[PDB]
């Protein structure tokens, strides 16, 4: 259904013609969508997939990142202010009180924005060169793209065939997270309000409150 | 408010207990009927 | 002249080096890949139907975004919006959208209905130019012929050799031109029409400079 | 073998693992090709060339971007607008565009000549580049050499080498000023000086982390 010649296609019953022979169906998430014929080359194909894996799970990581504070705000639990908008919850630190969290400054209270920045390429770019390189603290390195142990804690990709199930799913969950994450940004840049504000919206009035509601928001008056 | 918070945070430890004490042999049931 | 190694090269006399996957044997060859885009002849495959659907939308854009402007200031049409980048909003309005500004004519209401309606023919009808369908099987991806060319103007294959040329040359006009609209209409506010008529009218001080540009910055 | 060989500088330094289509043999090859768009020979041979003269004319536009902001006051200097983004209007100006304020010098008030000219000077440059004119008909595309080196400097391989290496990095820092400029010209309508002079009078009240950083989304300056 997800492996082999008679895998899932991204154009469905009209896929059947239009499927790079490169992609034969070999790694996660392959539907055979090479229009551009991008990652023709073998090495090309490998260096984005593993791109594509990466740009994921930060957006995995960002889609609950980006609703969880206005979340919690809203549930009526903790309180955050301009943190609850992810793409305002970028000052929070700059704007003089702790940066605190959940709404607690017994907690960071982060203030200096360049303490955060400094650490950051600090912590992260030695985390990001073990992943670029495979490195011995890693208990289990074996492929950079999906090191075992190590990162796999729970050990649920420890049964094999799962573990290609468990791929498929963690890509096309990847991919929908990828897809939702550049519409919060979209959808800010336009609305200019909260993803979950904006589901308000809609919710409100689906047939006004949509997309084509601001279609000329940027005409380009003289 | 946060009044069907805390009420609704007492299914938690009850989910996971249940669970603790029920997901193998939970397990015994989809796999026999798979 | 434009197959083979003595085609006409986009340099002209100055082009000299030319990329070796870059021979002739392709319309609107005129050995430009300086970027080096299309070394790997799978890709170079894709790219070439990509250029030509770009093309033929861009061709069908370009004529597209001048006729209901020509039409209005000619006076032989009155429509809601002539300028392109505003007849989208004719859907937002009391009449709905009248093509050519007759009541009886399509006379939209739901820009819903209208996106439901595109996706689902622009879907189907793509997933035909792709696996083949109702109008035909699938042998070359972007020149099918047979349904597609009741009139029969390339039964020849010479007269098809050089037909293919003016469409790849008459399309590249197309994008850049369309491209063109872009940008004039977020520079100026006024439709690329009306950008031709002023530069005609005083060409020195209407253009893109001595006007707009400082405003840029 | 420093910068070409196996054991050269690389991007990420230690961890740093390199392609293996990335060898070293070519300058300011620290192995950084992690997306992968030159694992084609014959594209990697035409993207070199790119960010070689994507190099040299960043280089050249970092130096006429500041001189006359610099001039302007460190010298005497009376541009219309010193701020290299600002330098179209010089033409537009009443007298034209003066070169260096010089009513004689240049004088040129006429964007249709100033452009037609370009177009037929540098036409013909970028024409010879490539097909070898008269300045050199059978050089190196990327490393023509004879005539455009005059001073003969790099007249030895090993030093040629070496200077190669220079040309780029001192290409690579400058294709990322000039990227510095636009986004801070951008963010903040002022010349690069202007904003470097910002930093020098106070790094801590004008770090765009606050200047500007939270006036990128919900309100701006
Ligand atoms: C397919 C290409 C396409 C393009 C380029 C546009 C462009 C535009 N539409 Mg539009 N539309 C397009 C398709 C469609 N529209 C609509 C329905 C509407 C509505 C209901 C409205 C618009 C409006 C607008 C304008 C929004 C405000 C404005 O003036 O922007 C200024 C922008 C520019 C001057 C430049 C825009 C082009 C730029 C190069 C865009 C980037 C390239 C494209 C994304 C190419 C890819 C397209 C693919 C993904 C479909 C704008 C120029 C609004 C309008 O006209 O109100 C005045 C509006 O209300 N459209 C439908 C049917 C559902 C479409 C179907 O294909
Ligand atoms: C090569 C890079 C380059 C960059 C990044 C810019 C950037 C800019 N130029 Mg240009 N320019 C560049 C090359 C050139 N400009 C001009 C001639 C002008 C003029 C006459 C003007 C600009 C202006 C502008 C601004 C944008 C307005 C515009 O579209 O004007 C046109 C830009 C181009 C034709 C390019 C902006 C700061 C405007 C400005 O800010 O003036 C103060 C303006 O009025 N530029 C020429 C000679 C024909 C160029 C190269 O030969
Ligand atoms: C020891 C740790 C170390 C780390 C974490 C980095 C990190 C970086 N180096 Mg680097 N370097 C390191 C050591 C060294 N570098 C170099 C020589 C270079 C060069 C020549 C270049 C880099 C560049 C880069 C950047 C490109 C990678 C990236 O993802 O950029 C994107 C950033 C993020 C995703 C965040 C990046 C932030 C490149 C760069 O961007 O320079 C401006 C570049 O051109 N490094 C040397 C000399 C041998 C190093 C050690 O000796
Ligand atoms: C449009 C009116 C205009 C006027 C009145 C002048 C006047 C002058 N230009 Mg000139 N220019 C003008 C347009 C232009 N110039 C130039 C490019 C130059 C150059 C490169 C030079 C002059 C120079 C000069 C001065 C000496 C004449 C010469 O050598 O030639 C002179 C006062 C010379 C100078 O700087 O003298 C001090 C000089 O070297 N101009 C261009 C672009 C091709 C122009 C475009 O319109
Ligand atoms: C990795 C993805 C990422 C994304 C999508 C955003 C997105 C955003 N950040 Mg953000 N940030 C991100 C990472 C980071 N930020 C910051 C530090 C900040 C600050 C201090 C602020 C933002 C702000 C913003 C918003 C304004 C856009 C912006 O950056 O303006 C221009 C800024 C840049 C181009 C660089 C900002 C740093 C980072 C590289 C973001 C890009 C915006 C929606 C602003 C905001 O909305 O606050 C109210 C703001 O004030 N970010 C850090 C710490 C170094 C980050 C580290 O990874
Ligand atoms: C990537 C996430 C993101 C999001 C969600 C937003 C969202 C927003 N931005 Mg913004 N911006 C961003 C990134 C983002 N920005 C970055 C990276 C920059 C640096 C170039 C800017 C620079 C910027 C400026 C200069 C301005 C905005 C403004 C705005 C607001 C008006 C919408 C708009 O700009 O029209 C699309 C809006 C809420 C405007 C604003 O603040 O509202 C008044 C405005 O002035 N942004
Ligand atoms: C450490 C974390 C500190 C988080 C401080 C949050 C302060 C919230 C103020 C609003 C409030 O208290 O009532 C509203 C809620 C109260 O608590 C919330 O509401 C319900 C419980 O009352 C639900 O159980 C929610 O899950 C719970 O988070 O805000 C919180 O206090 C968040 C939980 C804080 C836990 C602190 C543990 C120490
Ligand atoms: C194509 C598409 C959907 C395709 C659906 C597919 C393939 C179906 C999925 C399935 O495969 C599964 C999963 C399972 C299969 O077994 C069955 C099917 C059913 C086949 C959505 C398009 C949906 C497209 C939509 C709704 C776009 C809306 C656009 C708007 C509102 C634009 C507004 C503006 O752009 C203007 C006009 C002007 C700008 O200036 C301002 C803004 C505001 C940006
Ligand atoms: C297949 C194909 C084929 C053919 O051939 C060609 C083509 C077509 C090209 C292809 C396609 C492609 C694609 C689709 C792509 C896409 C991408 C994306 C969108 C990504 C995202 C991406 C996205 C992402 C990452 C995201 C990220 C995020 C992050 C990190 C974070 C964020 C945040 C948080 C949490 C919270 C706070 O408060 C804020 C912040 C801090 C801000
Ligand atoms: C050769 C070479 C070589 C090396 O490689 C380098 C390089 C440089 C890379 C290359 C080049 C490239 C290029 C030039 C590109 C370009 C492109 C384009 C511009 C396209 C367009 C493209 C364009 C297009 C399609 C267009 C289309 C259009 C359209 C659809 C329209 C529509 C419409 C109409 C009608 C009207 C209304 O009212 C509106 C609308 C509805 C909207
Ligand atoms: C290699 C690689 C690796 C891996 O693979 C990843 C990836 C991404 C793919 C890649 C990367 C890349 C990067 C990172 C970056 C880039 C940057 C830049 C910015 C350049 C520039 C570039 C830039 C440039 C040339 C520039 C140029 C300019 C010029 C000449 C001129 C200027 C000027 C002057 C004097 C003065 C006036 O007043 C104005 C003007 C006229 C304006």
């Amino acid at each position: 259904e997800f492996y082999g010649p008679d895998r899932a296609k991204w154009l469905g019953p009209f896929s059947e013609g239009s499927v790079p022979s490169y992609l034969k169906g070999e790694f996660p998430g392959d539907y055979g969508w090479d229009t551009a014929g991008l990652s023709a080359d073998p090495e090309t194909f490998a260096r984005y997939r593993e791109i594509e894996v990466i740009h994921a799970r930060w957006a995995m990581l960002g889609a609950l990142g980006c609703l969880t504070p206005e979340l919690l705000q809203n549930n009526g639990a903790a309180d955050f202010g301009e943190a609850a908008v992810w793409f305002k919850a970028g000052a929070s630190i700059f704007n003089e009180d702790g940066l605190n969290y959940l709404g607690n400054p017994s907690l960071i209270h982060a203030q200096s924005i360049v303490a955060v920045l400094l650490t950051q390429l600090v912590i992260m770019g030695a985390a990001e060169a073990y992943r670029y390189s495979g490195e011995g603290p890693v208990e289990t390195s074996g492929d950079s793209l999906y090191p075992g142990g190590f990162f796999d804690p729970l050990g649920l990709a420890d049964d094999p065939d799962t573990l290609a199930e468990l791929k498929v799913k963690e890509i096309k969950n990847g991919r929908l997270a990828m897809f939702s994450m550049f519409g919060f940004f979209v959808q800010g840049l336009v609305t200019g309000k909260s993803p979950l504000e904006n589901l308000a919206d809609h919710l409100a009035e689906p047939s006004v409150n949509n997309g084509f509601a601001s279609a000329t928001k940027f005409l380009p008056l003289p | 408010d946060n009044r069907f918070g805390t009420i609704a945070l007492l299914a938690v430890p009850v989910i996971g207990w249940v669970l603790f004490n029920i997901l193998g042999p939970l397990q015994n049931q989809l796999n026999a009927m798979s | 002249e434009f197959y083979g190694p003595d085609r006409v090269k986009f340099l002209g006399p100055f082009s000299g080096n030319t990329p070796s996957y870059l021979k002739g044997e392709y319309p609107g060859d005129y050995g430009w890949d300086t970027a080096g885009l299309s070394a790997d002849p799978e890709t170079f495959a894709r790219y070439r139907e990509l250029e030509v659907i770009h093309a033929r939308w861009a061709m069908l854009g370009a004529l597209g975004c001048v006729t209901p402007e020509l039409l209005q200031r000619n006076g032989a049409a009155n429509f809601g919006e002539a300028v392109w980048f505003k007849a989208g909003a004719q859907i937002f309005q009391e009449g709905g959208l009248d093509y050519l500004g007759n009541p009886n004519l399509v006379h939209a209401q739901s820009i819903v209905a209208i996106l439901l309606t595109q996706v689902v023919l622009m879907g189907l009808i793509e997933g035909y130019r792709v696996n083949g369908g109702p109008a035909g099987e699938v042998v070359d991806p972007i020149y099918p012929g047979e349904a597609f060319d009741p009139l029969g103007l390339a039964d020849d294959p010479d007269t098809l050799a050089e037909l293919k040329v003016k469409e790849i040359k008459n399309g590249r006009l197309a994008m850049v031109s369309m491209f063109g609209f872009f940008i004039q209409a977020i520079v100026t506010g006024k439709g690329p029409v009306q950008n031709l008529s002023d530069h005609l009218a005083s060409p020195s001080t209407d253009n893109f400079y001595s006007l707009y540009a400082k405003t840029l910055a």
